[PDB]
């Protein structure tokens, strides 16, 4: 052996939808997205 | 020149004359001038080669 | 000769690595709505040997965040150690990042996650026998439980 | 109507050599290096809620 | 080894020393069903 190293892995439900905004004005918009239900992003989900 | 194993490396004279550390940074894959006049010798490497 | 690898000299040397490239976090992974956890900052060299906690004075500390509205975060009186705290209900995705502040080179932790932390409704039902209901919930780990 | 100069921004890719990414101004732009799915990322550096 | 007087050189033969490894990301979080290929930096990676 010339080394060992060690990756932890998290696995972590279900899901939610994520905005930071929940008003809207007439004319105006907003983005919303998925979250997963342990905050699971869409960066290691998306895929 | 960003790519994952290129090397920077700042090259003194003999003399001991450049001082490379008087006249640049380099760091973060990018290269900074500081406040002397100068000229700095670099060698870009490649995977130890 | 076959003994030989074992006879060190006696003057024992001294070795010092001229340069953090790895980074530990030392946390726990759930708190309460209202209450406080803290967090320790680990930087390793190339070699895999801690910093000791007298030269984090000399090094840019950066953590990272993407729900700080869940948790919040204070550096303490110690440059290693942070105080985290919990202010809603939810997870929140945490790092940090450390540089040096003479060369720009940089190294970041790991990403780890922190969870910040139920009833019935209604609390009473009526009905008629032959009568069917679905019973709803609020509040607790609805992505752990 | 305009952001001022601390509106900073950063962008992370789930997938890297997928694509590479550019950020001027408020505007990113990517590139295509490989084919596959990837997840682009951007934030407010300094707000990154 | 060269001849200072005559040019004339002879070379050893080549001989090969080893040098005595890193894994990245060293914390990863996945969500079920997700994939990944760990990566790794240094040890001898023309034995190992």
């Amino acid at each position: 052996i010339i080394g060992e190293d060690k990756l932890m892995v998290y696995v972590k439900t279900g899901i939610r939808i994520h905005s930071s905004i929940n008003k809207i004005l007439v004319g105006n918009e907003a983005k919303l997205r998925v979250v997963g239900a342990n905050g699971e992003t869409p960066f290691t989900y998306g895929t | 020149l960003d790519k994952t194993g290129i090397e920077f490396y700042p090259l003194m004279d003999g003399h001991g004359s450049s001082s490379c550390k008087d006249v640049i940074d380099i760091g973060d894959n990018k290269i900074v001038s500081l406040d002397k006049i100068g000229t700095c010798y670099v060698s870009a490497v490649r995977d130890g080669r | 000769q076959k003994h030989q690898q074992q006879q060190q000299s006696n003057t024992s040397p001294s070795i010092v690595q001229i340069s953090v490239h790895s980074i530990e976090l030392d946390v726990q992974d759930m708190v309460q709505v209202g209450d406080s956890i803290n967090l320790i900052v680990k930087g390793f060299s190339q070699n895999g040997q801690q910093f000791d906690s007298t030269q984090y004075q000399y090094m840019n500390i950066i953590p990272h965040i993407d729900n700080p509205n869940v948790l919040s975060m204070t550096q303490s009186s110690d440059s290693q150690v942070f105080t985290l705290k919990g202010l809603d209900q939810g997870l929140v995705t945490l790092s940090v990042t450390i540089q040096n502040p003479k060369t720009s080179f940089s190294a970041t932790s790991k990403t780890i996650q922190i969870q910040v932390f139920f009833r019935v409704s209604p609390s009473v039902l009526h009905l008629v026998p032959g009568g069917h209901f679905q019973i709803h919930w609020t509040g607790g780990a609805p992505i752990r439980q | 109507t305009e952001y001022g100069s601390s509106a900073i921004f950063s962008s992370e890719v789930s997938n890297t050599g997928i694509i590479s990414s550019s950020i001027d101004a408020n505007v990113v732009t990517i590139k295509g290096i490989r084919a596959g799915l990837v997840t682009l990322h951007v934030y407010l550096k300094d707000m990154p809620h």
